[PDB]
């Protein structure tokens, strides 16, 4: 009659490292590394993303004529661009602090498109239709940017303009806009006549003032001229004064918004459905359950510390030496 | 291992008993089997389950957007930023790696600590009345029914 | 005749965690998570801060009429702000670079307040003493910083002027200045008159130039008009040039200081005493003998590394198993 | 605990013993008692008392004012700040956390080593003129008077 | 130490054996000397060997220039690379400073628990025919020439 | 007959610190310390640095005649400047984004230094052989900046000048040039005529215009007056117009490289040899072997975790209880 005490032993393939030896063979392991994802762009806590397909942020914002669908946005918890995200400033020139605004508009909760400053009659004497580049064609035919008014000259006349606003909308406006900025003199005074413009836009909280910089340079996709475009952000009950005698792309749309945090913009051509996640790649939806992660070292939200690794697994079980 | 019971003086495991992690196996003119010690198994259980939520839940994150965009005019602080990217997923790749290779030594030998203290729980009973085989088991010096069998595996092993 | 060898066990409550169990109680521990302070603003490191009390950083250095009683600020090893800090520019504008003055007056070894440019004839042939604000009253009067000199017009002249100042101090000198930027051009000739005016400061280390950005924009607590504020430190040895044909809100005190190192801007309200400490926070001072503390993210000094735990306890004794 | 002793074959504590960690209770008819063993007991202290110093001693920290302040143009290098800070106070979190939790393992365990070489520093002296009993107890199979008592606990227990 | 073998129940290490880390020493009418035990010191070597292996092995680092060069007019984020740089130097100093100390000590460990394995691995094939003398010896109730000290090394040792 | 089982002992000095217990004297023991170095500058992966010498970044870039040396620079790893490094902007001004530029040429492939607008005819009707000042001195001598030329005035005339470079070197072109700010406004008539010029650089990617900023400063070095340096990396394809009527100190000479990652610049005063390295610091070379290292808290390349410690000795053997 005997009695033996032993241990468990199994089928088990899984293999741990340790301190002092490769490869132990054990009966049961936990993995600690989220390696798979699911190829899908999710919705970021339950608010879906913003895709912005063929446009990017500026196209997006500034009203770029092929970025039409998105004249709707509506909520979003982070921005989606594609490789195919190309059609931005239309007409060439520097978009200031554009990482900036890029990054604040991350993560929105509410965001109203409102004319701001109508066409049709809120700048009296001014000729606001002729503001039509090629550069900005909508199908075919020369367009310019939805949200921009591109004002010019009443015949032969460009008589200083004075418009404000004041944000009665209950929460920030963000108000956009430029300052074109000719190839020589010639074309200055075609369309602003008074060469010697300026543009100045005022507010509680901002008081830059600008002048165009007519210079010799390069033409790009079409034009020799160039508009910086700038933006700002209106404090509720804040005013927001322009004017001006040439020069100025005026806003012709605002964007009344409720920021509620800021996450970032995932740039990936991968699928958007309707699932969910706490933590978000530009490959895939990540887990949230480990410790560690290796799908992708940029994501957004609350993430797995992501790590180099390709094998995390703990050992729960014993070694697994079986052979009857 | 460090213990020297697992693969040690116990150099194979049971394929036989699959109701715990640690047990016996007893061979008696009444017939023979496995039956896994359910007290150390449990508690060697609720102390690994307890021990991988550790490693787990201890793991605090905030949210965050890991990602940048600099300008071609500011690639100093976009190096920064570089910098303190490449230096956390430094860390946490040489912490959770070797987290694991030091917990992995550790839980191993807590195993092998849990047979070795089993073996001993045992050899404590029998004293006189069994003779040891360097390889975990015990043979009676006398008849040990089913009834005495299970007396030992419930530590309630008579005169010994 | 037996003899038995046993553990210690004692009345102990003590509980840490392990590994393995939770809340085992251990005869003895000690705590590794400093989490208890004294609700006292402290000298750190031998050296009491500035309180500004009413007043802001901007508020302090330009002189505003309600931080009187800081103009006598010397040593501090850190900047204590509160909730009631708000008389900063009573003038409307921006303080150029104000994050980075902040940053750098931090901790400063000896201060000294001098009247570097004095009022009392030093700007022949100017006004300098309609230079006050209703912005900035004092008493119910109007008035004006009291280390920045509003330079208006004499009569219906206002000639170029040209003050320099070489810093002799054996130190740094810290210049502030202003550009008065009118709403329109009937205050710009009002003032200053030459409707073209410019403001040039020079040092060996330093050139921008300013020209009166007159522009219209909202009333901020008053005026229309803006002030940009603008500082510099001035090297040993080194010569500042000031020269300008209106809207200069020229420097009247300097400050000639010595920076040793860097600490920052405990913003808090809780009360100041005569204690010490090496490591200070805005709830109060906290102690550096602990590995770790969970008092506040935000700390100055030699400071326990902070931690989102609640308890970090060490076992040192033995489990507490009694009952006799 | 992993080393049998603590909680284990010696499943209770002795409220009795005041003196120190681990020692002794002895019975003969001379009287009773205990009587920490001064030595174990000391140098455990050292131990922990260097370990918990270590823990405390190896962190460094030089003079560092972690606030900021960054204008709303310059929230992309706010966030860069928010990031380390998150990200330091992420990695001191898990760190300090698991510190403690795996030191502590080690210092109950260690304990737990202390008991037991204890009881078997004991059982080698008594050999055959001693019966165990699983408590951690030994009758001695003779007469053991208070000279003898001290004489085991002093190590240099005679002719077993 | 843990496993109460080095410097503890086997006081002092052997000048002697120079060909292993842990092993035997035998003494019988036809002479004495030392022989390490290959295998435990082969199997601790490898251990060992791996030990440091991963220590360094999981150190991975990318190319990274570190300084940075800031103008006076941006201090701040010119702190904020200090605060990086501080940061993980602070975080690699009490990682570094702990991971060796807490390795240190579970080395010393393993070579105790490898000798206290030893000298039960020994303690196992003799039983009855040998008397322990608390020193790591023991003393054969017959006579044991080289084939028999062989034996017992190479864990053949017959009837015991 | 008796056999005992014990441990091995030699003549090991080797003392390690345990959590328990310091200075055990072990048997065997490995170092995890890197702290030793060959005092050295070696070729970072197999690719020697750029030794500056007396002169500094800028000076070389921008041709100080103390710089001649270094006109024949190619490939380099990193820069490597010296605690004499001092031969820079001869002629006072700022060097806008220097740091930058310093940061983005601090690792570069191929550099070859061609003449983009050369002086011979290149300027018609402008004085190309004035622009030579005293600050800038070659061998007592007065000269300039070997890259950048000084145009002038021919005779009393300043026309309007306006010449493109297109980039068709199948690679990036470092620009660099400056705009020159007379301390008056009798030196600016007296060089360049037009009291009102400005000049205009012009790409598809840049358009900053500038006027002199004539204003009263402390002389440096010997002028009063002052000179901004700009640049900017002209992507393939891409054309750069520039045309002023005065104050521009046009680009003689610019820089077509390849820039295939980045480095730093190592300042130190130790020797340069043709050693290798997979790690550098300002002191030597350092090992890339142990885990950490001690030898400075700067460093390039793929290099050993920088800490504070001194020891860092891991056991391997066994304690040391020797004694026979
Ligand atoms: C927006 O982006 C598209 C895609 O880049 C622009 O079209 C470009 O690419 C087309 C090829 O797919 C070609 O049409 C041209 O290479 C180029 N556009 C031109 C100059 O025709 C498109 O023009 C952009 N739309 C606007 C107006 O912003
Ligand atoms: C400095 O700050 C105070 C406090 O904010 C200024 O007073 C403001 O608040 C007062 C209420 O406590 C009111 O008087 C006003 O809301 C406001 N000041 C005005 C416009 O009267 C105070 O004016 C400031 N002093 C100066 C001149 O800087
Ligand atoms: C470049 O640097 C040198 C060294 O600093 C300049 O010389 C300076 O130092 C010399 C002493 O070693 C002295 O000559 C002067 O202090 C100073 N130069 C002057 C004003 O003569 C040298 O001039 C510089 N060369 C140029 C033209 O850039
Ligand atoms: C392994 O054994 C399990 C029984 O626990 C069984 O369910 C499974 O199918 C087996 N698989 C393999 C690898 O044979
Ligand atoms: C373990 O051996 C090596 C590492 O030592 C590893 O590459 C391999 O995948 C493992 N082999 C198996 C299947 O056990
Ligand atoms: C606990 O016991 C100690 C004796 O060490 C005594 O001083 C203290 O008052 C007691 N407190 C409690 C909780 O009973
Ligand atoms: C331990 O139990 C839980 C955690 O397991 C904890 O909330 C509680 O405070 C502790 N209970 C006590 C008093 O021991
Ligand atoms: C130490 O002993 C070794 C033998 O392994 C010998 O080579 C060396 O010279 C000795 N050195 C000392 C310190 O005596
Ligand atoms: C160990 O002792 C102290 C630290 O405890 C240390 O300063 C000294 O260098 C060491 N002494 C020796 C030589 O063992």
């Amino acid at each position: 009659d005997t009695i033996c005490i032993g241990y468990h032993a199994n089928n088990s393939t899984d293999t741990v490292d340790t301190v002092l030896e490769k490869n132990v063979t054990v009966t049961h392991s936990v993995n600690l590394l989220e390696d798979n994802h699911n190829g899908k762009l999710c919705k970021l806590n339950g608010i879906a993303p913003l895709q912005l397909g063929k446009c990017n942020v500026a196209g997006w914002l500034l009203g770029n004529p092929e970025c039409d669908l998105l004249l709707t946005a509506n909520s979003w918890s982070y921005i989606i661009e594609t490789s195919n995200s190309e059609n931005g400033t239309c007409y060439p020139g520097e978009f200031i602090d554009y990482e900036e605004l890029r990054e604040q508009l991350s993560s929105v909760s509410s965001f109203e498109r409102f004319e701001i400053f109508p066409k049709a009659s809120s700048w009296p004497n001014h000729e606001t239709t002729k503001g039509v580049t090629a550069a900005c064609s909508y199908f075919g035919a020369s367009s310019f940017y939805r949200n921009l008014l591109w004002i010019t000259k009443k015949g032969t006349s460009y008589p200083k303009l004075s418009k404000s606003y004041t944000n009665n909308k209950g929460k920030e406006v963000l108000v956009l806009w430029g300052v074109h900025h000719p190839p020589t003199t010639s074309e200055q005074q075609t369309l602003y006549q008074n060469t010697d413009a300026y543009v100045s836009v005022g507010s509680s909280k901002y008081n830059r003032r600008f002048t165009p910089e007519i210079a010799a340079r390069p033409k790009v996709r079409g034009q020799a001229g160039r508009m910086n475009y700038y933006w700002t952000l209106l404090d509720q009950g804040d005013t927001i004064t322009f004017e001006a005698t040439g020069n100025l792309i005026a806003p012709w749309y605002a964007f009344a918004l409720n920021k509620g945090s800021d996450s970032g913009i995932i740039t990936s051509d991968a699928p958007v459905h309707n699932c969910d996640t706490k933590c978000q790649t530009p490959h895939g939806a990540i887990n949230s359950t480990l410790p560690f992660q290796n799908v992708h070292p940029i994501t957004i939200g609350e993430c797995p510390k992501y790590v180099k690794s390709t094998k995390l697994r703990m050992a729960t079980g014993l070694r697994n030496i079986p052979s009857i | 291992g460090l213990f020297g019971a697992m693969a040690g003086f116990i150099e194979g495991g049971w394929t036989g008993m699959i109701d715990g992690w640690y047990g016996y196996h007893h061979q008696n003119e009444q017939g023979s089997g496995y039956a896994a010690d359910q007290k150390s198994t449990q508690n060697a259980i609720d102390g690994i389950t307890n021990k991988v939520n550790s490693i787990i839940e201890k793991m605090n994150t905030q949210f965050t957007a890991v990602g940048k965009e600099f300008n071609n005019l500011e690639r100093r602080i976009e190096n920064l930023n570089k910098k303190v990217d490449d230096g956390f997923l430094d860390v946490w790749t040489y912490n959770a790696e070797l987290l694991v290779l030091l917990e992995n030594e550790r839980t191993l030998d807590f195993h092998d600590s849990n047979v070795r203290n089993l073996y001993e729980k045992v050899k404590s009973q029998l004293r006189n009345n069994a003779k040891e085989i360097g390889n975990g088991c015990f043979e009676f010096y006398h008849k040990c029914d089913d009834e005495c069998m299970e007396s030992v595996k419930n530590g309630t092993y008579d005169y010994p």
